[PDB]
Order: C-alpha cells, then structure tokens, then sequence
C-alpha cells in the first residue's frame, strides 16, 4: 500500500507463516510463559476491529490513552502486572 | 464479655516490662477461670508434673484440660486478657502468628507444643519465672507435622539399634504450604529434642502400634496364606483409645480477614473470629 | 569469533517518558447526580 | 449477627457478574503444594509426574501464565460450585440438567478459551486422584456470595462466613435479601433414599466420591441434605455406595506363612529365649532360628487406597419441614434448573471425615 | 404465575424504576438575501 | 533438540555475554524469572 512498486521489504517477516510471524504473532503463544516485555508484539498482531462508524470516527475514538503494557517498579521492563491500572498515552501505535 | 486480669508484679526491671509489651496478641492458658489471677499459673512452674519439667505428651494433655485465653493490652502496672471459653463476645479479637508457616483467610487455628526448634519465651530472672507461649498452626498441616516429627525419631533409633544403617534415603524432609518450603532439621547432629521432649511420645506410640499390627496376626492366622487372650484385648482397646483422645485435632479459632492483606507472615497480627 | 554471516538485522526498542499535559473543557460538559450517604459499621483489628 | 469475608482474585474460574447472588463459592490451596505432596505420597510403581503434566497445561491455557511459583497474592483463589459441576457434568445421573448447566457456563463465559480450560481442569482432577492427592484437602468452603465489584479480569468479592442467610443486606438488588441457590445436578438428599421421615432439623454436607481404576478415575461433588447425625452419616452413605466400595477394594492397588504364637505360648517345651542372651553379647546364636516365619506383607489394600468418600458439615436448617423449591430461570442467556434453599445457618469447622470401608 | 407465600416473605417489596432526564432540541435561523453583502453586486428585480 | 547436552551448552553460552538470564537450577513448574541485581543506575532498562 505505502510503496506501490513491491510486495514487502523483507520476505522473511511479512508472510502468513514467515519466520518473524511464527516467532511472535500473539495468536500462536510462543512466549506465553516469558515474563519479559516484547515491543515488537503490537506490530505483528492483526488487531481485530469491527466496522460500525467511518474510519475518521474510529480513528478519533481509538486515541484515548489506553492502559499501560509494562511496569514502573522493576528494572527489566516486565509484562503488565495484572490489576495495575495506569493509563499511558500511546501515539505511533495506532499508526503502526 | 468475660475478661481475666493478670496482676503485674512490682519492682520489675525495665528490660522485662518492655519485652512483655511486645507479646501483645499471644495466647496464654489458664487452669481455673477467675477475674483475678497471679503470674504463677501462667508461668511454666504451674505446668510441670511430678516435679520434673513437663513432657510433650503431658503438654498435649495440658492444652486440653486447661482453658486458653488471649492477651489484649499491657499497662505499665497491669495486664489484661480475654477468654476463648464459655460465651464471651470478644470484640476485635486479634492474634499474633508464632509459627514459621504462613496463614491465609478461611484457615482454622489449632494449638501445638513447640517441636521444630527451641521455644522462644519471655524469661523473668528478677522473679525467677518464665512464660512459654504455644504455637499456632493451621489444621490441614497439624496432622502431618506430628506424623513427621515422630517418624524421624524412630529413624534414629533404627540407625542405632541395627548394626548397620539403611542410609539410602530421598534427601531431607520438608513441609510446603502456600508455595514455601520449611526444611526442618538439616543436620543429623544437634539432637536438642530428639530424646528430650518427645522421648515418651515415641515410646507409647511404638507399643500400641506394635500390638495392633500383631494381635490381629495372632488372633486369626488366615490373613497370609496359661494365656489371657481377653485381658490383652481390653488393655489394647483402653490404651489405643486414650492415645487417640490426646492426639486430637480441635480448631479453636478461624482467620477472618476483612479489608486487609490475605496472607500473613510469622510475626504479623490479624483479626480472628471465635469459632 | 566475529565472522559476519550472510544476514542482516533490524532492532526495535520502546521507551516511555513522563510529561505534563493540558486539558480544556466546555461550560456544560456533563450532568452530575449525587445521592445520599450511608454508614456501615464493622469490626477491626483493635476497634471498629 | 453475621460476619463477612473479603478477598481479591483472578476471574478465570469465577465470574461474580453472571453467578447469582447466594451461590456457593469455594477456594483453592496453592498448586505448588500438590507436587510436594504427590512425590511423597504416590503409590509405589506409579509415575508421580503425570499430575505435573496435567497441572502445567492448566495454567498454560490460563491468563498470566508467567505468575506461578511465587504466590504474591494474585492467583486464582476462589471458584464456583457450578464450575466443578460443569467440569464433571458427564458423571452426574441427571443427564439433561448436567449438560444444560455445562453449555450455559460455556456460553455465559468467554466461550472462546473456555472449553479448553474445562478439559484441562477435568484431567487435572483425574490426575489428582491418581497418586492419592485426593482433592478434599485442597478445596475449602466460603459462604454464599453477598457483594462484588469488578473492573477487568480482577474482582473483589465479599461473602457471609456463618449465621442466618437472610440477616444481611445486599443493598443493591431489588430486595435486600438473598437465599441459597444451587444447580439441580449436585443436590442429592439421602433420607428419601433411606426411607425415613423428613421432619425437623437437617444438616448439610459435601461429599467427594472417588473411583480408582486403571486409567479410569472419577470424582463428583454432591451437596447432601439429611437429618442424620454428625457421625452416623458415614454409616448411612456406605449403604448407598456399597458398589464403589467393593470396586475400589479390588482395583485400588495394582503395583507369607502364618505363625502359631498363641499355640506355642499356651504349650510349654518350646525354644525359650530368656533375657540373659538378649542383654547383648552374642545376640545371633541365641536367636539363630527360634522360628523362621518367612513373613512379609508388601502389597495389601491400605485404608487410603480403599477410600471412596469424604464429607464435611457446612450448616443446618432449624425450621422443621423444609420446603426447598426447584425451578428453571435464566442464567446469562440460558435457562438452568436451580434449587432454592431458604433460612440456612452457616457454621461448623472445616474438618473432613473420610469413609474408607 | 401462581404464588403461595406464607403470612410474609421478602419479595413483598423492592420497587425499581427507570427515569427520564428530559429532552433537548435545536432551532434553525433563517437568512434573507438582501441582508447579505452580496446584494450589492447585482440589481434584483421581479418579473411575474 | 534430540540431545540434551546440545541445548544445555546452548543456554550456557547464550547466558554468557549477557545480563538477564534464567537462574542456574532452572526450576520446574515455575515462572523463570531472572535474579534480582543491586541498585539501579539511571532508569529502567528497555529490551531490544
């Protein structure tokens, strides 16, 4: 879509079952037991969305300072502790 | 509400009256209930029988025949307490954990003499007495603790009686609760309580079991394909029954935690409800 | 040993920053209803 | 007159949103204790880590799987009675009521990762009763649910501890009173099997029937309501479960000459062994034979391998001539037959009586 | 729907209701051609 | 891998030359968390 002259940049992490996709998709659950955070997870997940309003309304409604995805106590950036309620604005995540 | 007042002694050292303030929510045990009492009945001196200091077997009997109470607050010249006895509606009843095992909500409370290690206790050299506090453990763990400590003692007798020990084992015993292992009695030496307090317990337990697993083998010999024969039966029933009453399990309190932390560690105090 | 194989890599890293925001609201932005208060007695560790 | 208990926990086994007010809620011990008990109580010959295999997959199909081992206080503490009723619905006698409750709890919940969770829990209990780690010491009891508050995947609930049922104020429903509600699958009164009059006071018990065979084990959960005494309930249950008792006594353990002691002690002229040689100087030629007996008993049914039930008192009903009502009402988006108990005073310590006969 | 309550029960009670908080509408304004400044760019006249 | 020594030496070498690594005993049925270090220098480290 962005560059309408080629399929992908690297053919190893963009196919349906490429190496990078199999490593982390979120729907394969390879790193389920891993407690460390993975920043590249939000870029390989399909992020299911239903069509109710137009794209502009959906865009304006998505950016609402969603909950965090890390910890502010440890020093290794573990996964989000279950129950911790702190909202952090996430730009450049709804744009991928 | 029924309360018992323990009269503090005069001319007490500042180091002793201080340490007495530390044991706020601990359990004492009264022989006969009365609104006024001395320190002699709380002290260990009232517990020993036949002159000699009391025995773990007798400590178990003492905890059943004797009535328990709970300290509430200490005054620089006065000591108060509440009872867990007849019907008293004690409000805001809190106790302090004395056992090394954690407790959670909905766990019932039982009393056990100190078996793992040396009992910590307040010692009053000025008056010459000391107060020993009992251990508080959950119910689901009580039956297995008494079974492990006495099975360990028979091991040592076996290693000594047999000409050779059968040392091939599984490692070291341990009790686990809430994902925490205790690892009691690391070393083989330091027989502090091997035969010091549990000597008579393992003795009676070693006989009544030997008769039961043998009287049947001598009464009907079909199992494995001058003589009384009746006095032995009556003696066995009377003995095995009595040993059953003492090695009982009766909950005395329930841990009811509202608006607070669920689990508690050794040393913390929590609100309990009279069962 | 430092031998470069025939492969390249790209790295991804996520950071967070504390920031001071700014909010603006309209005059009649919300209708707000307040009920009446209630008392609840309960036991405690030392008192109520 | 009544007391309450609060606790926060994960909502993968309990959903205070759909569960009706007044249902029974149970709690679980730390799973880390199961392995420490299994590796020491497993029968000789059997594999002791099949429980570990069955247990790891349970949390692998559960949210936050990287939070097992430390027990910081954020685990799946509590669970519902209908959950176990649906997990073992294939074993209750009321076929249609069992499967209706099963589909209802599947649909009302996430319904995406719910069926897998249920089968993991099923063989989890199956492996629990495989090494004598019977799940009557790991399942406690809480009172009926009274109030709850949840924001996402984590809930704070409060329930009654002991006392009258309608002495509390739920204060957010239509009325301020609630009554005990149970699925019709678990309810099983024994007096109407034993053919005795049902008048006066009646106690409430929970039973855990166990079946022990080769690769085929089963565990139900029944809420019995009977007028029988505190201890006489044990003798009463055996008469109805006489089949499984005998099945277990023969299929529980799957992994030698007598001696005439009294005969040779009643008669004289037998080889004597007076204390003079047991003093301990040459205690081998003194005891050279004295008998042989060639005796040993290794494989025999223990009192723990023939157990088939374990009960516990929960509460009583002082009002004579109880009138429990059974009807079908909506549970989420489906209808299930529930039985409604009124005026039941909770109490009693959590002590389990095991019926091994 | 039959009922058999004794001399009393707990469900003889429990009112509950849905309430309305009022409605809101808007009114349009009308514009005339001569009121605008564009009217000075042409000579308007009628012709039936 | 079919050989346990292969994967064991693999994990050993990978743990060498790094900061965060699983604890040496590698407990079964756990969370596999790294060993806590001493005080922090200049902020929470971010993985790549």
């Amino acid at each position: 879509v962005a560059y309408t002259d080629r399929a992908t940049l690297n053919p190893w992490a963009s196919q349906k079952h490429s190496y990078g996709d199999r490593l982390y998709n979120g729907t394969y659950n390879l790193t389920g037991a891993s407690p460390i955070y993975s920043p590249c997870f939000k870029f390989f997940t399909p992020a299911e969305v239903n069509t109710n309003c137009n794209t502009l309304d959906r865009l304006l409604m998505e950016a609402k300072a969603v909950a965090s995805q890390s910890s502010t106590d440890t020093e290794y950036q573990f996964k989000r502790p279950p129950g911790s309620t702190e909202m952090t604005q996430d730009p450049c995540g709804l744009f991928q | 509400p029924f309360e018992i007042e323990v009269l503090l002694p005069g001319e007490l050292s500042p180091a002793e009256t201080s340490a007495l303030q530390k044991c706020e929510g601990k359990i004492i045990t009264f022989s006969t209930l009365r609104h006024r009492a001395s320190l002699v009945d709380i002290a260990l001196s009232s517990y020993y029988i036949n002159g000699a200091p009391p025995d773990t077997l007798s400590l178990l009997e003492a905890y059943r025949m004797r009535f328990a109470a709970v300290i509430t607050r200490v005054i620089p010249g006065k000591l108060l307490a509440h009872a867990i006895g007849v019907g008293t509606p004690t409000p805001g009843l809190f106790i302090q954990n004395t056992s090394p095992v954690d407790l959670c909500n909905g766990d019932y409370i039982c009393l056990l003499p100190p078996v793992f290690g040396s009992a910590d206790s307040i010692r009053l050299d000025s008056v010459g007495l000391e107060i020993v506090f009992p251990l508080t453990i959950p119910q689901t763990l009580m039956r297995e603790i008494i079974a492990k400590v006495v099975a360990r003692a028979v091991e040592r007798t076996a290693a000594g009686a047999q000409i050779l020990p059968h040392e091939v084992l599984r490692g070291a015993d341990v009790i686990c609760y809430n994902g925490r292992r205790y690892e009691l009695e690391t070393n083989l030496q330091h027989r502090d309580g091997s035969d010091a307090a549990i000597r008579t317990l393992v003795l009676n337990l070693m006989f009544s079991i030997n008769e039961g697993c043998l009287l049947l083998l001598a009464l009907i010999p079909t199992l494995l394909v001058r003589f009384p024969i009746y006095e032995t039966i009556s003696s066995w029933i009377s003995t095995s029954s009595r040993l059953g009453d003492t090695l009982g399990t009766r909950a005395i309190l329930r841990v009811c935690v509202f608006d607070g932390p669920s689990t508690v560690h050794p040393g913390d105090r929590t609100a309990v409800i009279q069962v | 040993t430092g031998f470069h194989p025939g492969i390249a890599f790209t790295v991804v890293r996520q950071d967070r920053f504390a920031t001071e925001q700014l909010l603006y609201a309209e005059r009649a932005s919300e209708s707000y209803f307040v009920g009446q208060i209630q008392v609840h007695h309960h036991d405690a560790i030392g008192g109520v | 007159t009544t007391q309450l208990i609060q606790q926060v926990s994960l909502t993968d086994f309990f959903r205070p949103d759909i569960e009706h007010a007044g249902s029974i809620v149970l709690i679980l011990r730390h799973p880390s204790d199961m392995i420490g008990e299994a590796n020491t109580l497993t029968q000789a010959g059997r594999d002791p880590d099949v429980l570990l295999e069955g247990l790891r997959n349970l949390f692998n199909a559960c949210t936050a799987p990287w939070t097992v081992g430390e027990g910081g206080g954020l685990r799946a503490y509590v669970t519902s009675l209908s959950f176990i009723a649906a997990c073992r619905a294939e074993e209750y006698t009321d076929k249609q009521a069992a499967d209706a409750n099963r589909t209802a709890i599947v649909s009302a919940y996430g319904c995406s990762r719910m069926e897998t969770r249920l089968i993991r829990f099923s063989e989890c209990l199956r492996a629990m009763v495989q090494c004598h780690v019977f799940p009557h010491r790991f399942i406690s009891f809480f009172g009926s649910l009274l109030e709850y508050t949840i924001q996402d995947n984590l809930c704070n609930i409060t329930a009654v501890a002991k006392g009258p049922q309608e002495a509390a104020r739920t204060d957010k429903t239509s009325t301020r009173r609630v009554t005990a509600n149970i699925p019709a699958c678990v309810f099983w009164d024994v007096d109407k099997d034993l053919h005795l009059s049902a008048d006066g006071l009646k106690h409430v018990f929970l039973v855990f029937v166990y079946t022990q065979r080769r690769q085929r084990e089963g565990v139900r959960l029944h809420l019995a309501l009977s007028q029988l005494n505190e201890q006489c309930f044990g003798r009463g249950i055996g008469f109805l479960l006489g089949r499984i008792r005998a099945e277990n006594a023969a299929w529980g353990t799957e992994g030698t000459r007598a001696l005439p002691l009294v005969q040779l002690s009643n008669d004289p002229t037998s080889p004597r062994c007076s204390i003079g040689e047991i003093t301990g100087v040459n205690w081998n030629l003194a005891r050279q034979r004295l008998y042989q007996w060639t005796g040993d008993f290794r494989g025999l049914p223990t009192q723990l391998s023939c157990m088939y039930a374990a009960y516990t008192l929960i509460g009583t009903i002082p009002s004579e001539s109880v009138r429990y009502t059974r009807r079908m009402e909506r549970f989420g988006g489906y209808n299930v037959p529930t039985i409604w108990l009124e005026g039941v005073v909770w109490g009693g310590t959590n002590t389990w009586n095991e019926c091994y006969y | 729907f039959f009922k058999q309550i004794r001399s009393d029960d707990n469900s003889l009670y429990s009112a509950q209701f849905d309430i309305l908080l009022g409605t809101y509408c808007n009114t349009l304004n009308f514009v005339r051609f001569l009121e605008l400044g564009l009217s000075v760019a042409c000579i308007c006249t009628k012709f039936p | 891998m079919l050989h346990d020594n292969v994967t064991e030496s693999l994990r050993r070498i990978t743990a060498s030359g790094g900061r965060l690594n699983p604890t040496e005993p590698l407990p079964i049925f756990g969370g596999l968390r790294p060993a806590t270090s001493a005080g922090i220098a200049r902020g929470q480290a971010s993985v790549c």
